[PDB]
Parts: C-alpha cells; sequence; structure tokens
C-alpha cells in the first residue's frame, strides 16, 4: 500500500476546463487526507454523504477525483440539486451524491493580465446533462429554422465561450479551481482505506 | 462473445469517399460510446472520432475536422464512418474501438480495415525474365501494396517485403531453390 | 495538446521483468491506459487505470502512476510477448485522445545471424522496354535491422537511395528487399555500381559479374 495521488491532483500546473473535466480514478492507495488542507484554502467544503473529520476512519473501494475551473459566483452551483449554466450544461451531481466538493481561489495562478481565454464553458445545449456526463461536442448550435452547416453564420453561435479572467478587480468572477471527490458503495473487496 | 468486424476498404483515388462499417456483437452496443482509431503503416495510433451513446455528442480531431463524419446505427449495432474528401495522408488502418468508462480506456477492439489512397491504377501483369521455379523481379505490378501471382514453385518460394517505390510502379520479387511468363490475374 | 513520451524500443531477456515508461507533464493527475498490439492484429487492453487488469490478462502485468512519468511493469516476459505498447491519457486540451509514440518490446531469442544475398544478372527480355530493374535481394537475418548499401565501388550513387522497411517473418530470420528505380543503361558496364548491404557493420563481398 502506497500513497494516493491527492497531492498530484490539487497542485496541477494546468487545470481542466469545465467542459473537459478529468476523472482521476483512485484505487490501491492509502488516503492521507491531511495533505488536502495544506493546498486547499476551501471557500466551500460541504460534504453530503460523509464527515470531514471521519475520513480517516471509513473506507471505500474506488474514489473518483474530478477537476474543473468555474466562475467565482458559480461555486455554489456544484452541489446536488443546483441549477445554472454549469450545474445543467457542464457538470451535474446526482441527488444521491456521497462525497465532498473542494474549491479554492486561484487568482494568483490561473489569471493573466492579457486575458486567460484557455478556460471555456458551454453556454447553451438542447438538453441537460445526466449525472456524471461529459460534454465534449463542439458542434455549432442550430437556431432550428435553418441548419448552420458547420459555420457560425447568422443565428449560429459557438457552443464554447471563454471566461476571460480579469485580475484587476471584481469579486465573484475570479478563477476558482474545484475538485470533487466521489465515493461509491461498490460492495466488493475494498482497496482505499484510511491510515489506520 | 464480444465481436467486432470492420468491413474492408480498398484502393481509392484522392478526393473520393470511402464507406466503412463496424458490426459489433456480444455487448450492449446502445450503452457504451464507440470510438475510431486509425494507424498508418509504420505509424502510431491516432484518434479519429467519438460518437455518443445516442448520437448527440460528436467530436473529431483537428487533422480530420470538417470532412469526416461519424455515425452509428443502434438498430443493427453497426458503427459507421464516412471518409469524405480523402487525402493522401489518410492512408491508415482504421480500428473500431469501444470506450469503457469516463476515464477513457478501451476494452473492445476489432481487427482493422485497410484504406489506401492511391493516385494511379493497374498497368497490366508484366512478367520479368531470369526465372527451379522463377526468380523474377516483378509480380502483379500493383501501384501500391497488392502482390500475388507467385509463378515460382510453392515448395520453398520466399516472400520478400513490399517496397513503396513512389516513382509510379511496384515490383514483387520471389526466389526459390529458361524464362518466366505465367500470369493470370491482371 | 498533450505530448506522451515513449522510448523507441525496449529489449528484455526472457524470464526477466520489462518496464516501459510513459512520461508527461503532470501525468499523475490523470489515468494512463496501456494496450498490447501484436504485429498483424489489433491492440489488446492490459492495464487500464494504472492498477487493474481485465479478464484474460495474467498477473505478471502491472503498472503504476507517480511523479511525472508512468511505468508498465511486465515480469516474466516470455518469447511470446513480442508486441508494441501504447499509452492513453485524457488532457485539458481540445480533447484529442493522445496516444504515445509506440514502444516495440523485443525478446532476445537469438544472439546474431548472417544474412544471405541473392543476385543474378537480369536477362535481355526486360531490355525491350528499358525499365529500371534491380535484382539483388537480401534475407535470412534475425536482428531485422538492415540498410540498402548500393556501393558505386566504395562510393555513393546519384538519384538518391531508399531502404525498404523490413517485414515480420514467422518468428525466424527475417527478409528484406533492396531494389529501386535507377537507370539500367549503365548496369555493370564498369565500376559504376555494385549491390551490397551493411548488416549492422557487416558486408558481403559478392564480386558480381554479368551474364
Ligand atoms: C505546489 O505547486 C507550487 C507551484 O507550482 C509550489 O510552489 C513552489 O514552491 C517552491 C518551494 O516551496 C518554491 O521554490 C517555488 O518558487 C514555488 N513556486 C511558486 C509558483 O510559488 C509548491 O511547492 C507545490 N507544493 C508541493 C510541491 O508540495
Amino acid at each position: 500500500t502506497n500513497l494516493c495521488p491527492f497531492h498530484e491532483v490539487f497542485n496541477a500546473t494546468t487545470f481542466a476546463s469545465v467542459y473537459a473535466w478529468n476523472r482521476k480514478r483512485i484505487s490501491n492507495c492509502v488516503a492521507d487526507y491531511s495533505v488536502i488542507y495544506n493546498f486547499a484554502p476551501f471557500f466551500a467544503f460541504k460534504c453530503y454523504g460523509v464527515s470531514p473529520t471521519k475520513l480517516n476512519d471509513l473506507c471505500f473501494t474506488n474514489v473518483y477525483a474530478d477537476s474543473f475551473v468555474i466562475r467565482g459566483n458559480e461555486v455554489s452551483q456544484i452541489a446536488p440539486g443546483q441549477t445554472g449554466n454549469i450545474a445543467d450544461y457542464n457538470y451535474k451531481l446526482p441527488d444521491d451524491f456521497t462525497g465532498c466538493v473542494i474549491a479554492w481561489n486561484s487568482n494568483k495562478l490561473d489569471s493573466k493580465p492579457s486575458g486567460n481565454y484557455n478556460y471555456l464553458y458551454r453556454l447553451l445545449r438542447k438538453s441537460k446533462l445526466k449525472p456524471f456526463e461529459r460534454d465534449i461536442s463542439t458542434e455549432i448550435y442550430q437556431a432550428g429554422n435553418k441548419p448552420c452547416n458547420g459555420v457560425a453564420g447568422p443565428n449560429c453561435y459557438s457552443p464554447l465561450q471563454s471566461y476571460g479572467f480579469r485580475p484587476t478587480y471584481g469579486v465573484g468572477h475570479q478563477p476558482y479551481r474545484v475538485v470533487v471527490l466521489s465515493f461509491e458503495l461498490l460492495h466488493a473487496p475494498a482497496t482505499v482505506c484510511g491510515p489506520k | 462473445q464480444v465481436q467486432l468486424v470492420e468491413s474492408g476498404g480498398g484502393v481509392v483515388q484522392p478526393g473520393r469517399s470511402l464507406r466503412l462499417s463496424c458490426a459489433a456483437s456480444g455487448f450492449t452496443f446502445s450503452t457504451y460510446s464507440m470510438h475510431w482509431v486509425r494507424q498508418a503503416p509504420g505509424k502510431g495510433l491516432e484518434w479519429v472520432a467519438v460518437i455518443s451513446y445516442d448520437g448527440s455528442n460528436k467530436h473529431y480531431a483537428d487533422s480530420v475536422k470538417g470532412r469526416f463524419t461519424i455515425s452509428r446505427d443502434n438498430s443493427q449495432n453497426t458503427l459507421y464512418l464516412q471518409l469524405n474528401s480523402l487525402r493522401p495522408e489518410d492512408t491508415a488502418v482504421y480500428y473500431c474501438a469501444t470506450e469503457g468508462s469516463l476515464t477513457g480506456y478501451y476494452r473492445y477492439w476489432g481487427q482493422g480495415t485497410l484504406g489506401t489512397v492511391s493516385s494511379a491504377s493497374t498497368k497490366g501483369p508484366s512478367v520479368f525474365p531470369l526465372a527451379l521455379g522463377c526468380l523474377v523481379k516483378d509480380y502483379f505490378p500493383e501501384p501500391v501494396t497488392v502482390s500475388w501471382n507467385s509463378g515460382a514453385l510453392t515448395s520453398g518460394v520466399h516472400t520478400f517485403p513490399a517496397v513503396l517505390q513512389s516513382s509510379g510502379l511496384y515490383s514483387l520479387s520471389s526466389v526459390v531453390t529458361y524464362i518466366c511468363n505465367v500470369n493470370h490475374k491482371p | 495538446s498533450y505530448v506522451l513520451t515513449q522510448p523507441p524500443s525496449v529489449s528484455v531477456a526472457p524470464g526477466k521483468t520489462a518496464r516501459i515508461p510513459c512520461g508527461g507533464n503532470n501525468i499523475g493527475s490523470k489515468n494512463v491506459h496501456w494496450y498490447q498490439q501484436k504485429p498483424g492484429q489489433a491492440p489488446v487492453l492490459v492495464v487500464y487505470d494504472d492498477s487493474d487488469r481485465p479478464s484474460g490478462i495474467p498477473e505478471r502485468f502491472s503498472g503504476s502512476n507517480s511523479g511525472n512519468t508512468a511505468t508498465l511493469t511486465i515480469s516474466r516476459v516470455e518469447a511470446g510477448d513480442e508486441a508494441d505498447y501504447y499509452c492513453q491519457v485524457w488532457d485539458s486540451s481540445f480533447d484529442p485522445w493522445v496516444f504515445g509514440g509506440g514502444t516495440k518490446l523485443t525478446v532476445l531469442g537469438q544472439p546474431k545471424a548472417a544474412p544471405s544475398v541473392t543476385l543474378f544478372p537480369p536477362s535481355s527480355e526486360e531490355l525491350q522496354a528499358n525499365k529500371a530493374t534491380l535484382v539483388c535481394l537480401i534475407s535470412d537475418f534475425y536482428p531485422g535491422a538492415v540498410t540498402v548499401a548500393w556501393k558505386a565501388d566504395s562510393s555513393p550513387v546519384k538519384a538518391g537511395v531508399e531502404t525498404t522497411t523490413p517485414s515480420k517473418q514467422s518468428n525466424n530470420k527475417y527478409a528484406a528487399s533492396s531494389y529501386l528505380s535507377l537507370t539500367p543503361e549503365q548496369w555493370k558496364s564498369h565500376r559504376s555500381y555494385s549491390c551490397q548491404v551493411t548488416h549492422e557493420g557487416s558486408t558481403v563481398e559478392k564480386t558480381v559479374a554479368p551474364t
């Protein structure tokens, strides 16, 4: 039994966009949750199926660690039952989620004075995403009256729009990295227990 | 059992279209997301396209954006891929893969189909002199890769690797322990 | 996009442990999947989430994900495990499924072999059309690394020189082809040309003659 890649996920030099969020499956390692608080000045640490201090006691089989960046005023949207542009078109948690949502400010790392348009979010979609569904399609949205034929002509808009983080001023619009830890029952021989 | 059979392609001129298909069985075809991975002769694996479980989400690579279109037919569990607006650099062995989970691992594979983009056609089965058996230099001068009509004795005839020879023609040589004129397929 | 780095080729002794790495920037934050592709068939999954194996894979296959490089630990590599391996990761880019450059894991079965060169003067029946024709063929080599070495009496030749990629044999001495297109009007009239091959530092003094 070795250590978990928790320290290699929260301190990534490049974070995934909300429409291309990674899912690092964690198995066969001892979960040392003491390293989480060292690099996560959490703005919201609401756990919905576990306790933050009892993580070193319970044990799970497989742990999934999502990673995505969203707007500052959209941190509350990453929660079971929430709505919004992110909670409905980019990342939606189920009503029976069992884990914790970790989010911290990253204005000193994920922001540039010339505009960091490398992070994009989806604006519109014909239907909401299923729980834990990844949306990779970049096809031009159609207005319905006429097809766009792959070009963004009249009444044809691109589905991906950048955030454009501005480090000058403004609260609620700063870049915030979000990591979501998912725990499944999975009644099978466990592999990732606490450091006991 | 899990079976994936890709329909063969063939020799096609540039700017034409190649119609491929991938029949799948043994697993739930309507649940897993099907992908496409091509492999050029002597090159590594390269991703082509991804089709959603219902056909809504579609994505392509930058080198094949615009001209290629991916589609699936869950009514008969056949994965399709329209290779419209072919290019010389599209000659690759297309493999029919299946995505396992959100982490992005493939568990099911086929056998691959051969799609060759050639610029010429056949010129006739010109046999060669200097033939036990025959020791000719050319056999079935296909412009690119095909080679048959081994007129030598099948007891110990050798099969030498095919050469590209982009000059315009290709020659197949075979040796085995008078002249040679046997030729049946044009 | 992401750039997975693989070694060009890794050689391992039979029964030992072979380790094929796969480096990358911050590769620990994502899962590395491996595939086994045998020459003439499709790749087969071996280890997907850096730790687990599907049904039908022996326990000798294993992997790990730590630091800035992956690791595929394959122990007790028999002679039947000669295949190519590829990595796969999901990146924060426009999402192309980045595959590695490929690594050919070869098992040292035979120490060395001597190639055989076959060459005979072409008859005059092909001279009616005056087509470019070379007859020397080289085969019977185990290492599989041969290069075309047409020597113009210990000197290069014009119109460029190309080497045909070798093909896999039936687990024995391989074969190759060393013929291309060049003017046959000056074939063996004098020292202008002579066909030889450099099999990793070894040549064949053929001393060919016409007729
Ligand atoms: C997490 O990442 C940050 C930034 O990549 C690391 O911060 C560096 O820390 C070293 C030593 O503490 C300094 O010399 C560098 O100047 C820091 N870089 C920046 C940009 O501040 C931090 O060390 C990492 N945490 C680890 C490795 O545990």
